[PDB]
């Protein structure tokens, strides 16, 4: 988006590793989550 | 209405401070928005930034820390400043009025409405060349006819800067004359040509001489073309 | 009262596997707006005034 | 990019990326050698003085590119058109999108007059050589020059001007090839292949 900074993000575009159907291969997929659903550490 | 006239130096050394002035006529500088737009040769126009009298003013993020704009309400004109210039800033700078509009798509209370600007009244514009290079004299070479008509011309190679006025026999012959636009080489030097359609029956060889003049170097070269 | 979610959304069906699938929100199509609810000012004013 | 439309027909111009949100596209027309002028602001709102022949695609369509429709194409509409994208999903664009040139198909045929001059004898004494390729009497102004060393193409050293018409329909274009006196006496012959519209004229030159 094109935001001044008062929108406070709210929506987050998260990328992460994931387990596929097979045990061996990881999956680098992305999703969308609300700020109230996530929390940052450190 | 409304007449705008831009005015600047035209030539700037590198790492210097370019200064431009946009003379405004027909309206006041306080009751309107003002934008500067530069355009390189053969490129799309690049927005520099917009300025308002009250003190509202925003710049181009790419040229943010180099550009400075201001408005003189006493003389009613616009002034541009660009510190640390290079060869990339060589373009044609226009001054232009700016009208604002508001595009609403959602619920205005929650913001979600963005203001768009558009220029309606442009000026003639000023050309600004920011090239470091010193003045170089042109080198004239004859183009001899190569096997009822025949072609004959000259060659002006490696010169700077533009332009070069080319005549034939001090203007005695004005028909069949075709001067091509110059081309900027990678060296930073231009090179043009001028060819004339001449009768093959020129055995008499009444004197044929193209007159080349280059004012930035005060160089006037008269070359005689012979087969 | 009328409540809406302006953000028309995309479901992304990533497969954790083998037979188990997680549903993830894909990219938004359109504008980024927040959910909201409308209450008729007249209806609410009278309703509150009848309660008080 | 180039768009050629027969006079009186309908012209369409595409600029910028695909729409991601609600847009407010601003169109501009630039006549060669002049300053850019406003045509359509706010998707399809034309200001005073501009005919209704100019229409723009509405900025409520998501996933489509901005489209400028020009009905009743005339010779006067032949110019450069740039667009200013204002999307709610993208940051403020400080750079206009890549413009599009409108071509009016009339006066169609003119065979290009090419002429190839070898380097002069006086230039060779200055340790320099230059092949000159003059192209005139051609319409429309759209040619591409390809040089040849014997049968092998030349990659670098090619400097070509942009077409420019004079009083006549004829356009002007000169192609130069900077070489060294050693390169000139090297190959057997050099060629100047000029491609115009659908045909290609080739003239050669050999040392003495
Ligand atoms: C809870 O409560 C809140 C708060 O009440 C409420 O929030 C409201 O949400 C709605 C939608 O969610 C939101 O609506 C938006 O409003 C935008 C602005 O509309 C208003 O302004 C216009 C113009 O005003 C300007 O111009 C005036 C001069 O003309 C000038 O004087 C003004 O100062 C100002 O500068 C005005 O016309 C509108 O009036 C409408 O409503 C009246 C009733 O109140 C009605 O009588 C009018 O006729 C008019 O209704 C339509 O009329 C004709 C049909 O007869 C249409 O052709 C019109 O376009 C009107 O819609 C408002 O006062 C508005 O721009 C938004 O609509 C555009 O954007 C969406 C999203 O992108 C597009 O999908 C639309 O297609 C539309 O896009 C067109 O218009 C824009 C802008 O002009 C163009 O850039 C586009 O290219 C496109 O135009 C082209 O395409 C169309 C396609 O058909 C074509 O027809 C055109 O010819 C052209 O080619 C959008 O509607 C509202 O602002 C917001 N707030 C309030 C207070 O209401 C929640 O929704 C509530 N929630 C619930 C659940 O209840
Ligand atoms: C909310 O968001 C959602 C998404 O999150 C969005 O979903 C849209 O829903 C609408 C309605 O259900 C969809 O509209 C339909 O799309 C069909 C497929 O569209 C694509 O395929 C077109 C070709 O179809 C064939 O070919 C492909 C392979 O090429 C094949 O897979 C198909 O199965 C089919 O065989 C293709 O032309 C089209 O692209 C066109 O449109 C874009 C602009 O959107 C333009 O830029 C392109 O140049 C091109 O013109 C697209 O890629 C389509 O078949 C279908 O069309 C018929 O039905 C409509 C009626 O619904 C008729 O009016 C029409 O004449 C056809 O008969 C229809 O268009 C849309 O695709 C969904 N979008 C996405 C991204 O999936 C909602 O719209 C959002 N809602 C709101 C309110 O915003
Ligand atoms: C993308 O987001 C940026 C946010 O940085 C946004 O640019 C901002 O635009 C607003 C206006 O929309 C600017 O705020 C201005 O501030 C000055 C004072 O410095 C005021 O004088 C301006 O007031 C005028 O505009 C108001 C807006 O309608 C009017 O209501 C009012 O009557 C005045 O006419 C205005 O408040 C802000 O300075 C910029 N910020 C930057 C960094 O440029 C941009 O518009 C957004 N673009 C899109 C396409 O979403
Ligand atoms: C997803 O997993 C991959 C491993 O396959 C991560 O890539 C490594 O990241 C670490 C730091 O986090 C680096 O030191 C390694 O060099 C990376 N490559 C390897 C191990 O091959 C990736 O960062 C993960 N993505 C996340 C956690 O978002
Ligand atoms: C909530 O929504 C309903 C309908 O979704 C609104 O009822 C409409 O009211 C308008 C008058 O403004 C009528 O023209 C429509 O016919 C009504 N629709 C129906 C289905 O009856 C109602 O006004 C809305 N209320 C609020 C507070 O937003
Ligand atoms: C997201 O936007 C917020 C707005 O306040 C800002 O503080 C934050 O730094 C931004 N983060 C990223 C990753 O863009
Ligand atoms: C309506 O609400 C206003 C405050 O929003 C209040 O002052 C007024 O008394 C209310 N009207 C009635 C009839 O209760």
């Amino acid at each position: 988006n094109n935001i001044t900074d008062d929108m406070r993000g709210e929506l987050k575009n998260c990328s992460f590793n994931m387990t596929t159907e097979l045990r061996d291969k990881k999956q680098k997929v992305y999703s969308l989550f609300y700020r109230l659903d996530v929390v940052q550490i450190n | 209405q409304v007449h705008l006239q831009e005015s600047g130096p035209g030539l700037v050394k590198p790492s210097e401070t370019l200064s431009l002035t946009c003379q405004v006529s027909g309206t006041l500088v306080r009751d309107n928005y003002w934008s500067w737009i530069r355009q390189p040769l053969g490129k799309q126009p690049e927005w520099i930034g917009y300025v308002h009298d009250s003190g509202d003013t925003n710049y181009n993020p790419s040229l943010k820390s180099r550009v400075h704009l201001s408005l003189d309400k006493s003389k009613n004109l616009v002034s541009l400043r660009l510190t640390g210039v290079t060869a990339a800033d060589s373009a044609i700078y226009y001054c232009a009025t700016t009208k604002h509009g508001r595009r609403i798509y959602g619920v205005v209370a929650f913001k979600e409405w963005f203001t768009y600007f558009y220029m309606d009244v442009w000026g003639k514009g000023t050309s600004v060349t920011v090239s470091s290079a010193s003045t170089k004299g042109p080198s004239v070479f004859p183009l001899a006819p190569s096997s009822g008509t025949a072609a004959l011309g000259c060659l002006v190679k490696d010169y700077f800067p533009e332009p070069v006025t080319v005549s034939w026999n001090s203007g005695a012959l004005t028909s069949g004359v075709h001067t091509f636009p110059a081309v900027l080489q990678s060296s930073g030097l231009y090179s043009l040509s001028s060819v004339v359609t001449v009768p093959s029956s020129s055995l008499g060889t009444q004197t044929y001489i193209c007159n080349v003049n280059h004012k930035p170097s005060n160089t006037k070269v008269d070359k005689r073309v012979e087969p | 009262i009328n409540c809406t979610r302006p953000n028309n959304n995309t479901r992304k069906s990533i497969r954790i596997g083998p037979g188990q699938a997680f549903y993830a929100t894909g990219d938004i199509i359109g504008d980024i707006r927040q959910a909201h609810c409308n209450v008729s000012k007249a209806t609410w004013n009278e309703t509150l005034g009848k309660v008080v | 990019t180039f768009v050629s439309v027969a006079p009186g027909q309908t012209a369409r111009i595409t600029c910028g990326e695909e729409s991601l949100g609600s847009r407010s596209v601003i169109w501009y027309q630039q006549r060669p050698g002049q300053a850019p002028s406003l045509i359509i602001y706010n998707n399809n709102d034309r200001p005073s003085g501009i005919p209704d022949r100019f229409s723009g695609s509405p900025g409520s369509t998501f996933g489509t590119t901005a489209t400028l429709t020009i009905t009743s194409v005339e010779a006067g509409d032949e110019a450069d058109y740039y667009c200013h994208i204002w999307d709610s999903r993208r940051p403020t664009n400080w750079v206009f999108g890549e413009g599009t040139t409108l071509i009016v198909l009339s006066q169609p045929k003119a065979a290009p007059s090419v002429t190839l001059f070898p380097p002069s004898s006086e230039e060779l004494q200055a340790n320099k050589a230059t092949l000159v390729c003059l192209i005139s009497d051609f319409y429309p102004g759209a040619v591409t020059v390809a040089w040849k060393a014997d049968s092998s193409p030349v990659k670098a050293g090619v400097e070509t001007t942009t077409p420019s018409k004079q009083s006549n329909n004829k356009y002007a274009a000169s192609s130069y090839l900077s070489l060294t006196p050693e390169q000139w006496k090297s190959h057997k012959s050099y060629s100047c292949q000029v491609t115009h519209e659908g045909s290609t004229v080739e003239k050669t030159v050999a040392p003495t």
